[PDB]
DNA sequence: AAGGGAAAATAAACAATACATAACAAAACATATAAAAACCA
């Protein structure tokens, strides 16, 4: 056409679909265009790379997610339009419409027609590029939003000199399924490769890792000052070749996943670096083993809860992951005056290993019987007749026991019913624990409690 | 080939829009009169542009995954199907996971 | 000033007054003749209601073709003495002229199916007792249209029915309360009669019923001169929404328009064609121009036993007079196509409008289309539905999982893959024609055809975002999905 | 010490109830403007 192709690394099918939809000319121009791809698949590098190659075709960029709802991104797209028209034609004479008066999709359309009218002095038509660069990530998204813009170009007029044309990016593709049967241009930005990451990367990063201070300082300050700019450039492109082989099966084809792992781990690279170490690529890898192993990327004991709170999250792991019909035979150890048996036990084990699956409900009073089943002996016997009647040895629920299960509760370490405005005071109310087995194992092993030999006899 | 590619949509599509929206880049990113007139006697271009389309569907997003997420995503298969309702954990698919690793190396 | 939690900028609140009307002569007494006075009853309202006329006239005009058939469409227009309700123009005029000539109130209710001619008789009603009352036989009275559709809000027609009344723009509440004190103490002497029609009772009582208790309360009153003429679809519509002890209160009469015969409606086409059948026209031969009494003298009958099957056919579904009306309408200009294509007038030795112009007209609003848009889809549309007819008579669950129709598809091509056209087409509908393309999971255009028959109304599906346990209903019925796929050639052999 | 035999456990088909969420209603919270109503003046 009339238009320049600039040269997008791994992207050169894109770019030339996306100089031959947009132009400066309306008349061979799509009213409408998707540029669909997933997550750092490089879909705004090469829009903005497109547009910074061809300056005199205009561009308005809207950033949808930093919106939220429909209504601020019609209003946007009012104040941004007649602002970019100021700054692109000063010579007109324009009144200034209030953006915020836009409160309906026909508002919008009625306000763009007062604003495209005053610049009909203009010598030929011109397209100016409405660029709605994530319009899938609006939060209160819905299906029939999408089709309210596809038909804008239709309620606006036809023979004005500024026909505003939509550019729109999307993520996630069934999104964009839904509106098939529109045939309305779509170019599609697929995932990167292996190689493709790891040359974006090592183009991206080398000139930042040069510029960092921890390589700056090191190399002059360990006193072995024998390198160049060509060492200098390939140590930091050895350690991003060496950064993705080692954490590309973690993070997949990412980009930014990569890019938080080369900062993470590059100021513990650059220390590990001493004269046999810039020169040969090997000796540093195994002089820095120690942090391609392993990813970490995390920021006494777990929980600062009380030592009731502590036993009673233990016992709502065990009401709610062990069956009712079973307890008797478990917990029961006190002889029998009157003649009757004790509960058998399960005869056989169960190969669904019930912590994998979702906590089931329990009532709250079979909460507190295996509390003071398994809590510990409180007021030890103190070899006393006259004390040993009066001690009540097993511990009763007083004002405590129930504060710290209601605080439980509140501290979403308890679950119940979601119902709103559930009554704790009422018989229908049931109860479960959400936390996971690796949370109430770190709790047993601080109360010196083994949680694990109650769960070893059902299938471990 | 070009009757090829209209009898291709008289099948599948049956709109002449989405041809439409094929042959516009086949002839926008033409340099010169012996490129455009090529380009419509070959269309390789339309089989370049009908694999871009379908490039990240389903086949394409699996065919983009790396050794441990396509481990994971079998995984997660295999719980999904000795489930009755389909549905499985991360303790599940995790589960099944460690036991084909370990299945593997034995 | 201070920071607003949301603003309201397009805002535009009406000039409409706040004080009823007990408020403004401070007496009964000092009320004054309301008949005598200038801004009551609408006597200086005509100003404005004709200012609109003169906004969509243009100059110009270039000798417009009036044909044989235009002059028979324009006097079957609906808004061109009524034959087929005379019992109940005499049910009406005679309840409305006894309340008129005796300073009474009352209320009639009449309802009845669409399209049977009461909005029209109940304006020949009050039209005939406009030219008594002109006439000095009964005392003058005041005529109020209210449409219940032809109203934004519910509570409009207490604003209508009051700027009718008074001229005077007051909100619906103060509106209200302006009435009730208008009909039960303002004295008979100073008001006039009023015969208010509100039209399409149905849309007014949706939400709240208010609005029905109101207008037939005020017409129990003795100093009301109030005649509701209330006109709806259902009979029961009072008795539902007021109840049985205010309906037997109010003691209302109570008419049903039954739909029209086919004889009725015989005599209504052919009443609306007397000036125009068996009557001679003036056509010249390079115009098409006609003109009732290079010229030849043309005539135009209509078929008899063609208004008849036109007049069998409406009456036995609805009975309505509009759908016989413009089933004649339709049947006059495809006639006219006809006689425009073959001489070729454009636009700037006898005619007739036969059986099958009339049939033609009266089969194209029975006839369905699903039969024929399904069999010109795609082959992959047409695989689709193949598919899902497959899975309701394995099961006849008759929602069937989106994933049990892929898994079909895939089949359906696995087992005839001797067939001649399913190996040609298996190559273009998995890799989509060529190499470099892999085997994939869906058929190509498989988002497409489930978007079109979504789009179309012939297929349900429910929301889920798991595009595979997803469920699929039909909505159209499964014969006339099978007689559509037992058409084409392709897969009835498959 | 053996053993009977009733309690306890298992399983499976079926019925009855609870639960998660969809759809909505309504009250609290919020603003706007023309008409009344004080109110200086
Ligand atoms: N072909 C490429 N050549 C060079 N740098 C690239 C290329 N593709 C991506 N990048 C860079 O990698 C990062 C990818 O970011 P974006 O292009 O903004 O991703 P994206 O496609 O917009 O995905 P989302 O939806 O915004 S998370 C940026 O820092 C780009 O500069
Ligand atoms: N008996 C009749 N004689 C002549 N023309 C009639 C007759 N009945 C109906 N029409 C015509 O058909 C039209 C139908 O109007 P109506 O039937 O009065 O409206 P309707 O009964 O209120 O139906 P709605 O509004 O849906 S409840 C009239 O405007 C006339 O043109
Ligand atoms: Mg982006
Ligand atoms: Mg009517």
């Amino acid at each position: 056409m009339n238009v320049t192709t600039p040269e997008v690394a791994f992207r050169e099918y894109q770019t030339n679909c996306l100089a031959s939809y947009i132009s400066a000319d309306p008349d061979i121009t799509p009213s409408n265009l998707i540029l669909q791809g997933y997550s750092g698949t490089g879909k705004t590098y090469t829009l903005k790379k497109y547009f910074n190659a061809n300056p005199n075709l205009h561009a308005v960029w809207l950033e949808p997610v930093e919106l939220v709802s429909w209504k601020p991104l019609l209003q946007a797209i009012a104040r941004t339009v007649q602002y970019k028209l100021k700054t692109l034609y000063p010579n007109i004479p324009t009144t200034d419409y209030d953006p915020l008066q836009v409160e309906e999709p026909f508002l919008l359309v009625k306000t763009l027609h007062n604003i495209f009218v005053q610049y009909e002095s203009l010598q030929e038509k011109t397209c100016l590029f409405l660029i709605l660069d994530g319009f899938d990530s609006l939060q209160d998204l819905d299906a029939a939003l999408f089709n309210k813009y596809i038909k804008l170009n239709e309620l606006l007029p036809k023979d004005s000199k500024i026909n505003i044309k939509f550019i729109y990016t999307m993520l996630e593709t069934s999104f964009l399924q839904r509106y098939s049967t529109h045939c309305i241009p779509t170019v599609m930005f697929p995932r990167y490769n292996v190689d493709e990451v790891s040359t974006i990367l090592v183009m991206s990063r080398c000139g930042e890792l040069m510029e960092d201070s921890c390589l700056r300082k090191r190399i002059i300050e360990e006193q072995i000052t024998d390198c160049t700019d060509d060492q200098f450039q390939n140590v930091a492109a050895n350690f991003i070749h060496l950064i993705v082989q080692a954490f590309h099966s973690y993070t997949g084809n990412d980009i930014f996943a990569l890019n938080d792992l080369i900062d993470f781990k590059w100021p513990k690279y650059v220390s590990r670096i001493t004269k046999e170490n810039i020169f040969e690529p090997l000796a540093l890898y195994k002089s820095a083993i120690k942090l391609f192993l392993s990813t970490d990327d995390n920021l006494s004991q777990t929980y600062d809860l009380s030592i009731i709170s502590k036993y009673l999250l233990i016992a709502s792991y065990i009401c709610s992951y062990l069956e009712p019909r079973y307890d008797a035979s478990i917990f029961s150890r006190k002889t029998r005056i009157i003649q009757g048996r004790a509960a058998y036990g399960r005869r056989k084990k169960k190969e669904v290993n019930p912590r994998y699956l979702q906590p089931s409900l329990f009532a709250i009073e079979r909460l507190l019987a295996i509390f003071q089943a398994i809590f510990p002996i409180q007021g030890k016997a103190e070899s006393g007749s006259l004390s040993a009647l009066r001690e009540e040895s097993l511990m009763k629920a007083n004002i405590e026991v129930f504060q710290n299960l209601s605080e439980l509760h509140t501290l979403k370490l308890i679950a119940t019913t979601m119902n709103k405005n559930i009554d704790y005071l009422s018989p229908k109310v049931r109860w479960k624990v959400n936390v996971p087995w690796e949370i109430i194992k770190e709790i047993s092993e601080s109360v010196h409690f083994n949680i694990s030999d109650y769960f070893s006899d059902i299938h471990e | 080939n070009l009757n090829r590619h209209i009898r291709m949509n008289f099948e599948t599509f049956r709109s002449l829009p989405t041809l439409k929206n094929s042959i516009i880049p086949l002839v926008a990113t033409s340099k010169n009169f012996g490129s455009l007139c090529t380009a419509i006697k070959s269309c390789s271009f339309l089989d370049i542009y009908n694999k871009n389309q379908l490039s990240n569907n389903l086949t394409g997003r699996l065919q983009s995954l790396s050794d441990l997420e396509l481990a994971i995503l079998i995984s997660a298969a295999r719980v999904a199907l000795r489930a009755k309702d389909g549905s499985f954990n991360f303790n599940l698919a995790y589960a099944e996971y460690e036991k084909m690793i370990k299945a593997i190396n034995s | 000033p201070v920071i607003r939690k949301f603003t309201k900028k397009n805002v535009a609140r009406a000039k409409k007054k706040y004080t009823p009307f007990s408020k403004r002569f401070k007496s009964i007494a000092a009320i004054p003749d309301l008949t005598s006075l200038p801004e009551f009853y609408g006597n200086s309202s005509e100003l404005m209601a004709s200012r609109f006329e003169n906004k969509l006239k243009t100059t110009q005009k270039h000798q417009i073709v009036e044909t044989i058939f235009s002059k028979v469409k324009k006097q079957l227009n609906s808004s061109y003495y009524l034959p087929a309700r005379e019992n109940e123009f005499a049910s009406i005029y005679l309840s409305a002229y006894s309340a008129i000539e005796s300073d009474s109130a009352t209320t009639i209710y009449v309802a009845g199916t669409p399209g049977v001619g009461k909005t029209l008789t109940v304006r020949e009603v009050v039209k005939e007792l406009l030219s008594s009352s002109a006439q000095r036989e009964i005392p003058d009275f005041l005529y109020v249209e209210i449409n219940g559709l032809k109203m934004v809000k519910p509570t409009d027609c207490y604003e209508t029915l009051w700027n009718k009344v008074s001229g005077e723009r007051l909100t619906w509440a103060a509106s209200m309360e302006s009435l009730e004190f208008y009909f039960k103490r303002v004295p008979k002497n100073k008001k006039k009669t009023i015969v208010v029609l509100l039209d399409e009772l149905d849309a007014m009582v949706t939400k709240s019923q208010d609005i029905m208790y109101n207008f037939f309360n005020w017409t129990t009153y003795e100093n009301a001169k109030l005649i509701v003429i209330a006109v709806a679809n259902t009979m029961d519509l009072p008795e539902r929404q007021l109840g049985n002890k205010i309906t037997s209160r109010i003691g209302f009469t109570r008419i049903m328009f039954t739909g029209y015969t086919h004889e009725e409606l015989k005599n209504i086409i052919d009443l609306r064609l007397k000036g125009l059948n068996d009557s001679f026209f003036y056509v010249d031969t390079k115009t098409g121009n006609a003109i009732l009494i290079d010229v030849r003298k043309v005539r135009l009958r209509m078929s008899a036993d063609a208004i008849e099957i036109a007049s069998r056919k409406v009456a036995s579904v609805s009975g309505d007079a509009r759908r016989a009306l413009k089933v004649c309408k339709r049947a006059a200009e495809i006639a006219e196509k006809h006689y425009m294509a073959k001489h070729g007038y454009g636009y700037d030795g006898v005619q007739t409008v036969h059986i099958t112009h009339v049939m033609k007209a009266l089969n194209e609003t029975l006839n369905s289309h699903v039969i024929t848009f399904m069999t010109r889809l795609s082959f992959t549309a047409k695989l689709f539905i193949y598919a899902l007819l497959n899975l309701m008579k394995k099961n006849g669950s008759q929602e069937q999982e989106l994933g049990d129709i892929v898994d079909e598809i895939k089949l359906l091509i696995e087992v005839n893959g001797s067939n001649k056209f399913v190996m040609e087409i298996a190559k273009t509908l998995f890799q989509q024609g060529s190499d470099n393309i892999s085997e994939q999971l869906r058929i190509i255009s498989w988002d497409f055809v489930l978007n079109q028959l979504l789009d179309a109304g012939i297929l349900f599906k429910q929301t889920m975002k798991n595009d595979r346990i997803c469920c699929v209903k039909l909505n159209i019925s499964v014969e006339e999905a099978k007689r559509a796929m037992n058409e084409d050639e392709t897969l009835r052999n498959l």
